[PDB]
RNA sequence: GAUUAACCCAAGUCAAUAGAAGCCGGCGUAAAGAGUGUUUUAGAUCACCCCCUCCCCAAUAAAGCUAAAACUCACCUGAGUUGUAAAAAACUCCAGUUGACACAAAAUAGACUACGAAAGUGGCUUUAACAUAUCUGAACACACAAUAGCUAAGACCCAAACUGGGAUUAGAUACCCCACUAUGCUUAGCCCUAAACCUCAACAGUUAAAUCAACAAAACUGCUCGCCAGAACACUACGAGCCACAGCUUAAAACUCAAAGGACCUGGCGGUGCUUCAUAUCCCUCUAGAGGAGCCUGUUCUGUAAUCGAUAAACCCCGAUCAACCUCACCACCUCUUGCUCAGCCUAUAUACCGCCAUCUUCAGCAAACCCUGAUGAAGGCUACAAAGUAAGCGCAAGUACCCACGUAAAGACGUUAGGUCAAGGUGUAGCCCAUGAGGUGGCAAGAAAUGGGCUACAUUUUCUACCCCAGAAAACUACGAUAGCCCUUAUGAAACUUAAGGGUCGAAGGUGGAUUUAGC
């Protein structure tokens, strides 16, 4: 389905008759009307459920839905405009040759952030087709381009095809020092083990008491290792006895319920201790979600992995 | 080359080896 | 192997429509659903009586229409209004389309005691989705 | 490899096509698949070597003749010429010998593409008048 | 499982933290820099910076457990230290001024000591070799000693050869005669080493 | 075979038989260079011209000799030695050190490539000694000819057919271990055979043209001798010759067949090589099970007048998310005939099929259209410092669902097993039509036995009660242990010894399960 420089134009122009029509339909100023409210309308008079969104009505621009298509590579002569036509890959070597031809002029002169652009990037860029091979090479080319002494005009070019990543930082959140009727300050967070969902509010003073749904820790948890769990956040940073919780815990079982507590108390103490005691706590497991959940059971099969026995032969 | 014209030839030459011993 | 409503790849040749060149698990991911009531939802009856409606329409329509229907119908409820929308081919001529438009309209308002319409797009072919 | 960007260099600077990189199968006698139904070939195939990397026969040699192109190639005492319309015996290997093919072709090329432009206007100055 | 590859084990140790930065090296310092960009696995619901935390009777404890009863698997780990330290206590009572110092009262000290007393040293594999298996002395990694320390305590007081006597009494007389090289744990690893001394000629049958 | 039509020839047609129709081709692997050399009568032109590898290295015969290693004997020490995947048998006047000591065999050199006609010849010395001043040439002769074998007389370390013993095996007339003979050695005579093959004849010459079926060790010219002419019968029969007497050489025919044969391509397979790996996965390892008991359920057998299908992996709580009547397709009896249907058929054929699937797949490949390689054969098509491949599309992948980007689902092509299903429904072909169709009544659906899956147990990490984890009791013939048996009640239903639930009574096997085996990261 190839597509020709009249065909696209046409499709822009009825895009931008459509697009006017889309904005008296919905009585918006046609010029001020952007590609938001374009998908804003389009999802609200044509609304599909479709999982997919790639499958859901679209109105767009003609060149951000169609390919890119090259445009023809010879004249009317049938001279090719490229020297490098007769290779098949005219962009890419003339690429490989501009970057090989500026290593060779600096020697008769002479990473957090970013990273480079994948192969189906590069695919683009070029408007052609690459192999691994090609694509290693080339990125190869340009490493050994970073080593030498590169000037301004040596790097704006790699530049191109370095594209900016954003880190995510992996510093914990901290929720605000609220204060009560009686000026009392604390903190409060939520926590998710399982099926058990727990909310706690950790006061900055106090004597270290728990309540469970309005019952003391110990005769709520009468089990000891889910006392445990409680001690885990206060004594890992020596607050044992420093202050007073009160939490609701809801679904789940007893560990779960234990679990739940343990990751919403954490969260909640991290407003009253110091940034680094915050990445200790981080780094020690205390603020993490525990992703494991019971896993369903298959057709065919006793349990989630359990198979039925093989039958004897 | 496969050996099976000469396993053709001995066992016939086998045979013929028994055939005598036996008169 | 899997065969449930999957048309298989041939050598190219084969032009199939979007309803056709997606298998189930594509349904409500990529692919709607060809009839719409609240026969299925929750806390809903009758479904079983939609079901047998739907699918004599369909058989219906198919020989009411012979040869001209390009696609599936989409079949629509609303109240007790029933609306039947048929992609059809250019083929026979327009008097024959309004014809079997009253006709069919009729009959099936007095077979199921309920207003039908049909609505009727036309295409010069049928659309082809890919060749398998 | 070592005359690959002086070759592409020589290509451009003369209005010409250089093909240094690895050759792959059917440019020539597939070209039509590969390019397109109306892809103009080369009317003519100069080799500066005639060997590839395995010191075998470049494959446009052959596949050069097969489409009917003449090729003019230089030939070092390990080639192979039978095949090369306008063979021209010379040492392929020293960069003096390369540099030199590379200006004479240059040249004889950028002075024919002049000659046919003054042609050309002469003979449309004397059309009118 | 449900963690991608990215997320690391997280480090549950007070010490590790508090440690000043001068006396860290320059490798110890890209350590404690590079966890700061990683993720880290939710803390296990069993292993808490309590200072009573002995990993050696938490794993113990799961060789125990049947069918993820860890209630009750933990509740006879405390009566067994609890049986272990009051036969202690009795036999120190009872004893003379001069016996009493050699008396251990500690059950922390008790278990550990009784399982590296039933630790092997050598072990045996089954190798294929002219069509007859052949019992191979070779030498056991520290896990698999430990392992085969613990696995051989519990299946012995899970020996139907006990009538009617309490996991906690069983165990307890058990960790007791092993920490005084014992009873029959002590004698499994006796046998252990005489098969494998039996079959010194066969260690050349090893490949690795 | 009949029949219709057609085709060929035609007063002929054409069944049987016979004849006509054949030597300038070959001989590394398809048949074929005869185990080797040398004549005559002859043939050749490779003989005069015109020329370059004489001597020495492991030819041959004879005589003499011996360094290493054995055997044997002796002294002194030891209690074992031998045998190997592992054993047994065997020896124990045995073993180890040292010394004396061959009619046997000839490390290294030898990575040399020599000698001889071939067969053969590789320790040392000496004697004799390696034809032909054109070439080819004896299957009508002559002289040779490995190993084995024969005859006679000797030697005898070691090896070793046969034989005996040991072991293995269903058997083991073998392979493995031990012992020992003929025999391998010498002398004197026979025998005259080898994959005697470097399966490639001697002599002379060439490297250009067409280089050339394939493979092998590139393709040919001149000349000569030998040999070959489908397979098998047949290294055979007969005749003849021979020191040969179960021998050797020469060597057919009858009957039989439409092939046999040579070399390749692809695939499969290999108790197939190397390398690297498997990740609940092959071994080891980890945890809980099955295999033992009772019971539940499927199947196989047996039984019954009394369905069917699945039935190695990929059947066996499978079609059934389900049979007391019904369901139902089965059996017995009775009844109806244009029949609920512009009939009907669960009748045969899943080896005619659609439909929906199993299986490898816990895979990543399939492939149109071109192009190129192989002399334009079946076929094949890659090396990134790249060398003929370009590849739409399909699958994987990507996306989507579920709680993430993880995991689990879903997905998973082309093909494989004529895999499953005509009894879901539909349907090709064939068959039934007063019956192979339709209806009614009643009935079967059991257990000598075997087996698969599951359930509950054999108990103290337990049993009962309270509680839902700080308790009290129980704990071996009144314990643990049946969801079984028997009795009763209830529920559903028109119908219940029958199905389910509850109660009472009863208290059995079972005391943690061999070989083997399942699942899980
Ligand atoms: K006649
Ligand atoms: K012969
Ligand atoms: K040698
Ligand atoms: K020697
Ligand atoms: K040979
Ligand atoms: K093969
Ligand atoms: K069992
Ligand atoms: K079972
Ligand atoms: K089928
Ligand atoms: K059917
Ligand atoms: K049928
Ligand atoms: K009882
Ligand atoms: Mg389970
Ligand atoms: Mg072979
Ligand atoms: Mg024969
Ligand atoms: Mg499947
Ligand atoms: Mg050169
Ligand atoms: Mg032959
Ligand atoms: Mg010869
Ligand atoms: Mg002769
Ligand atoms: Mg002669
Ligand atoms: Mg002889
Ligand atoms: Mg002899
Ligand atoms: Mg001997
Ligand atoms: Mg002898
Ligand atoms: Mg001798
Ligand atoms: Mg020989
Ligand atoms: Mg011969
Ligand atoms: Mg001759
Ligand atoms: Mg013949
Ligand atoms: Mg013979
Ligand atoms: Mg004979
Ligand atoms: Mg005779
Ligand atoms: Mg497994
Ligand atoms: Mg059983
Ligand atoms: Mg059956
Ligand atoms: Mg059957
Ligand atoms: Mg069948
Ligand atoms: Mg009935
Ligand atoms: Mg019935
Ligand atoms: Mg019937
Ligand atoms: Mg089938
Ligand atoms: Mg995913
Ligand atoms: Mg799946
Ligand atoms: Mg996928
Ligand atoms: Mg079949
Ligand atoms: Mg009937
Ligand atoms: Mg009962
Ligand atoms: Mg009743």
């Amino acid at each position: 389905e190839t597509y020709t420089e009249d065909f696209i134009k046409k499709q822009i122009e009825e895009f931008n008759i459509g697009k006017r029509h889309l904005a008296n339909m919905m009585g918006e100023d046609p010029e001020t009307f952007t590609q938001e409210d374009i998908d804003r309308a389009i999802a609200y008079l044509f609304p599909s459920g479709l999982f997919e969104k790639r499958a859901r009505p679209v109105m767009k621009h003609p060149e951000q839905i169609f390919p890119r298509q090259r445009a023809i590579q010879w004249g009317e002569d049938g001279r090719p405009f490229h020297y490098l036509f007769y290779t098949g890959k005219q962009s890419y070597y003339s690429l490989m040759h501009d970057v090989y031809g500026m290593l060779l002029n600096l020697e008769k002169h002479q990473v957090i952030g970013s990273r480079w652009l994948i192969k189906e990037e590069l695919e683009e860029m070029l408007v052609e087709k690459l192999s691994d091979l090609d694509y290693m090479q080339f990125i190869r080319l340009l490493e050994k381009l970073l080593t030498s002494q590169c000037g301004a005009a040596e790097e704006e070019f790699v530049q191109r095809f370095r594209r900016s990543v954003t880190l995510e930082s992996k510093k914990q959140l901290i929720e605000p020092v609220q204060y009560d009727e009686q000026g009392m300050a604390f903190s409060k967070s939520e926590g998710k083990r399982k099926t058990a969902k727990a909310e706690a509010i950790v006061y900055k003073h106090g004597s270290g008491r728990i309540k469970v749904n309005g019952i003391d820790y110990q005769l709520y948890f009468p089990i000891t290792q889910d006392r445990e769990q409680l001690m885990f956040p206060f004594h890992f940073v020596d607050r044992l006895g420093k202050h007073d919780v009160t939490c609701t815990v809801s679904g789940g079982g007893r560990s779960a319920q234990a679990g739940a507590i343990r990751l919403a108390m954490a969260k909640a103490l991290c407003s009253f201790v110091t940034e680094d005691e915050v990445e200790w706590m981080r780094q020690a497991g205390l603020l993490t979600t525990d992703p494991r959940v019971r896993e369903r059971k298959k057709p065919g099969q006793e349990g989630a992995r359990r198979k039925f026995t093989w039958k004897k032969r | 080359k496969n050996v099976l014209k000469i396993r053709r030839r001995k066992m016939n030459h086998h045979k013929y080896r028994k055939l005598v011993k036996k008169t | 192997k899997n065969r449930a409503a999957r048309v298989r790849v041939s050598k190219g040749d084969k032009p199939v429509t979007y309803e056709e060149a997606h298998a189930p698990h594509y349904i409500a991911h990529r692919k709607g659903w060809l009839s719409l009531h609240t026969g299925n939802l929750d806390g809903e009856d009758h479904a079983a009586e939609r079901t047998v409606e739907d699918v004599f329409l369909r058989k219906f329509m198919w020989g009411t229409f012979p040869g001209c229907l390009a696609d599936q119908l989409v079949l629509k409820r609303r109240g007790n209004q029933l609306e039947i929308c048929a992609v059809v081919l250019r083929q026979l001529s327009p008097h024959k389309y309004y014809f079997l438009v009253g006709y069919s309209e009729t009959l099936l308002s007095y077979f199921y005691k309920c207003p039908v319409r049909l609505h009727l797009q036309t295409v010069p072919s049928k659309v082809v989705y890919k060749y398998l | 490899r070592q005359f690959s960007y002086l070759i592409e260099n020589m290509a451009r600077d003369c209005g010409e096509y250089a093909h240094t990189r690895y050759f792959r199968g059917g440019m020539l006698t597939n070209a039509r698949l590969l390019f397109g139904p109306t892809v103009r070939l080369p009317d003519l195939i100069i080799f500066l070597h005639t060997l590839n990397n395995i010191f075998e026969p470049h494959v446009a040699v052959r596949d050069a003749a097969k489409m009917n192109i003449p090729t003019v190639g230089i030939v070092d005492t390990n080639c192979n010429p039978c095949l090369i319309t306008y063979p021209v015996p010379g040492n392929d290997d020293s960069p003096l010998a390369v540099h030199l093919y590379c200006r004479l072709f240059q040249t004889a090329i950028t002075r024919a593409k002049e000659k046919r432009q003054q042609v050309e206007a002469l003979y449309r100055l004397q059309g009118q008048k | 499982s449900r963690y991608s590859p990215e997320f690391k084990d997280p480090l549950i140790d007070k010490e590790y933290y508090r440690k000043p930065v001068e006396e860290l090296t320059e490798e110890e310092k890209y350590v404690r820099e590079l966890k700061k960009t990683q993720l880290i696995k939710a803390a296990p619901a069993g292993k808490t910076s309590s200072v009573f935390e002995d990993p050696v009777i938490s794993k113990f404890t799961n060789m125990m457990m049947i069918g993820g009863n860890k209630v009750l698997a933990r509740s006879l780990m405390i009566q067994t230290l609890e049986a272990v330290k009051r036969k202690q206590f009795e036999k120190y009572h009872a004893a003379s001024a001069e016996e009493q110092a050699t008396i251990e009262r500690n059950p922390y000290t008790i278990f550990h000591q009784a399982l590296k007393n039933c630790e092997p040293m050598i072990g045996l594999v089954p190798i294929l070799k002219g069509g007859r298996f052949y019992q191979v002395p070779v030498p056991l990694p520290d896990r698999r000693r430990r392992f085969l320390a613990m696995k051989w305590m519990i299946t012995e007081c899970r020996d139907k050869k006990h009538q009617r006597t309490l996991m906690p009494e069983k165990l307890s007389h058990k960790l007791l005669e092993a920490f005084h090289n014992q009873g029959p744990v002590i004698k499994r690893k006796h046998d252990l080493h005489k098969m494998a001394e039996a079959n010194r000629a066969l260690a050349h049958y090893r490949w690795w």
